RNA sequence: AACGUGUCGCGAUGGAUGACUUGGCUUCCUAUUUCGUUGAAGAACGCAGUAAAGUGCGAUAAGUGGUAUCAAUUGCAGAUUC
RNA sequence: GAUGUGGCCUGGAGGUUAGGACGAAGCUUAUGGCGUGAGCCUAAGAUGGACCGGCCUCUAGUGCAGAUCUUGGUUGGCGUAGCAAAGAUCUAACGGAGAUAUACUCAACAUGCAACGUUGGAUACUGGAGCGGGGAAGGAUUUCGUGCCAACGGCACUCGUA
RNA sequence: AAGUUUGAAAAGCACUUUGGAAAGAGAGUGAAAUAGAACCUGAAGUCGUGACAAAGACAAUGGAAGUACCUCCAUUUCAAG
């Protein structure tokens, strides 16, 4: 039976987490990332859905070393 | 400053405290205002005070703490009782004070200087 | 009181089931005292649990 | 110009005993099932939305 | 702060209990009796109850419940005997009593005189039904206040 | 009789309205204004005397150095130009 | 279906004229008065605690009973339907606030019920394709000891994978 | 989903008494506790309680015209009127 009964037949797990991105979207099998790609250089990115870029892009991480680029810049590279 | 409430009321609450300092003034007496020709100081700890507006109008004591988290200063004389019977402060307003004797040190006689009116 | 405890250190120590584990139930008092596998040894020795 | 309207919302249509609006897709909070994108729903687009025009 | 304030408030003893987890409907019919009553006869009722010689009339919360005999008595046919309101308003009256006490009044001597129970906020859990459906099963719980009056022989 | 009905006084449950606003939306302007193999954006794990999240930071880790200020920080502890 | 109205009402702007801690907005009503009406105004609050009314112009996201309308909250049915597969518990002592809990009168019954953990004893069940003892997948502290009993374990708890 | 909007200030209820506890009854702080911690205001709907009016089965509601009883409402009159 379809439903319930069958609900207890599934076993394994078609992915795991991603080495990249952190989401649990590496597919196992084929060895990679329904996510972000990898291991293909580049990023997945699709422009039917904006939602989905505007989660990832630039400025909803840490940006750790481009504040200090963007201060040195603001201040002409001054230096003693 | 702003042509803008919401900008002011915000710029006002978020300060740091070296702007809270500035922000929690406190005029001087008559006789310090003549003597020194500067009308307002910022409050320090071991000033002298006397209450102006309030309850406590009229008090007279030294001052404990300058909170700057809570904008009050505390000052010794200045108390009331909890239900168990121990003593708390009362914080006050800083506006609401006058400074009567200041606590005098070689960078305050410089800012006191810098500061003369004449 | 529970003697839970002891009742499972006691099957543990002597190798049987709990249904032949016998704790003594006028040495409750002394039983509870009993926290470890040495103390719990010292009560089969003297006979609080056969 | 997109507010009230960033959802993929669908209709469930008829035969179940729901009104006809476009509801919020998915499961697992208070919105999933909703009504959506109509003037008179909660969370919905206004009517005849103004312009700089 | 009570609904009602007694004629002499040097004479009179008060109790209240809020968010009791006992059914409202239940702790109505329960505390509902004893209104008119002295204390001493208000005890010994919830005593016979709990006995099972005597009932408490259901009347109005009652559709579908049994018939019985010992109902005769306040002039129905409905009744039970619910234990679990009858502990918890003795518990109640020997508060009342206790404050009677330390303010120097004759527990043989006060008359129930205010009683009002009402409902409270509800608690929320649930239970699972066919064809995958969830649904709910709350609880219903009640607050209680009554006062005491000394009667004037 | 009881149950029920109606009106007024007082209570409960419930969270509307008003007043409040460090938020949103929209328009306009000024610049020695545009990241990365000299390892970016993103992702992970850690760091306080007391510290789950959040914020800041990287084994020099709720910060080192310099300049300017001038007496705090604060829930509790701890300790003038330092 | 057309049209009129020194016709009524709501948020904001330009003017003008007023009110308010001796109490603004909001809210309540067997509070009357005015108007054919939409509505307006006064009274009382044993309500509230800081804003706001009239008039002339300007402007709009400007008036609800119903759309199997949207979101939040209530409600009769209702102490109702039910909580019936896997056979089943009994007894004493100890533990616990969980008792042997009483106004006159009254020896005790006829006025404190119901229910619980541990140990001993009795009686049954699983019946080696096991409510036995170990592992993979999946889960990730659920494991151990001491406490605790608000919520959760669709009855209960002094007990618990809480 | 969700304003943490108690109060000027925690002054966030010492102490006594009943209870296993949660709490209750007193006492106290505050201008105010019907401001007691998710605490400004606190509507509608629904429910409890006290007092009162009655009332057959005529479902209830509704129109018109009177009367019995009530009325924290308004207005007008009291002596030459
Ligand atoms: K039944
Ligand atoms: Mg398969
Ligand atoms: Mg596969
Ligand atoms: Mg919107
Ligand atoms: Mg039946
Ligand atoms: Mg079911
Ligand atoms: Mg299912
Ligand atoms: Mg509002
Ligand atoms: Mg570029
Ligand atoms: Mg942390
Ligand atoms: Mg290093
Ligand atoms: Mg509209
Ligand atoms: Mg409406
Ligand atoms: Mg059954
Ligand atoms: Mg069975
Ligand atoms: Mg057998
Ligand atoms: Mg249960
Ligand atoms: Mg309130
Ligand atoms: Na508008
Ligand atoms: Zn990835």
């Amino acid at each position: 039976t379809k439903g319930t009964t069958s609900m207890g037949q599934r076993h394994g797990r078609t992915h795991i987490l991603c080495r990249r991105c952190g989401r649990n979207s590496y597919h196992v099998q084929w060895e990679r990332c329904a996510a972000c790609a990898y291991p293909r250089a580049s990023r997945r990115r699709y422009n039917w859905s904006v939602k989905a870029i505007k989660r990832r892009r630039t400025g909803t991480g840490r940006c750790r070393y481009l504040k200090v680029v963007n201060r040195r810049i603001a201040n002409h590279f001054k230096t003693p | 400053k702003c042509g803008s409430r919401r900008k002011a009321r915000r710029a006002h609450f978020q300060a740091p405290s070296h702007v809270r300092r500035v922000l929690m003034s406190a005029p001087l007496s008559k006789e310090l205002r003549a003597k020194y020709n500067v009308r307002a100081m910022p409050v320090r700890k071991d000033d002298e005070v006397i209450v102006k507006r309030g309850t406590f109008k009229g008090r007279e004591g030294k001052v404990t703490a300058c909170y700057r988290l809570k904008w009050v200063i505390l000052i010794d004389k200045v108390n009331r009782e909890k239900a168990n019977g121990s003593t708390v402060a009362v914080g006050i307003h800083p506006s609401n004070v006058e400074i009567t004797k200041l606590k005098l040190t070689h960078h305050r006689k410089s800012i006191l200087e810098r500061k003369d009116r004449s | 009181v529970s003697l839970k405890l002891q009742a499972r250190l006691a099957s543990s120590i002597l190798g049987c089931g709990r249904a032949r584990v016998w704790l003594d139930p006028n040495e409750a008092v002394e039983i509870q005292n009993a926290n470890s596998r040495k103390s719990v040894r010292k009560l089969i020795k003297d006979g609080f649990i056969i | 110009r997109l507010s009230g309207m960033n959802h993929s919302a669908h209709s469930w249509g008829t035969g179940r005993a729901v009104a006809r609006i476009p509801r919020i897709s998915g499961g697992g909070t208070s919105t999933s099932g909703a009504g959506a994108f109509g003037n008179m729903c909660r969370g919905g687009r206004m009517f005849a939305p103004t312009k700089i025009f | 702060h009570y609904s009602r304030k007694p004629q002499v408030s040097s004479k009179s003893a008060k109790a209240k209990v809020s968010d009791l987890r006992c059914h409202y409907k239940n702790t109505f019919e329960t505390a509902n009796v004893i209104n008119g009553m002295p204390l001493r006869k208000a005890q010994q009722l919830y005593r016979q109850v709990l006995a099972k010689t005597r009932c408490i009339p259901f009347k109005r919360y009652n559709g579908k419940i049994g018939r019985t005999a010992q109902a005769k008595e306040w002039g129905q046919t409905k009744g039970r005997w619910p234990r679990k309101s009858v502990v918890a308003m003795m518990s109640l009256l020997k508060n009342a009593e206790a404050n009677a006490i330390e303010k120097g009044l004759d527990p043989n001597q006060m008359v129930i005189k205010h009683v009002q129970v009402d409902q409270a906020a509800r608690m929320r859990r649930r239970t699972y039904r066919a064809h995958g459906r969830i649904t709910p099963y709350m609880c219903s719980p009640c607050h209680v206040q009554l006062f005491m009056s000394e009667k004037k022989e």
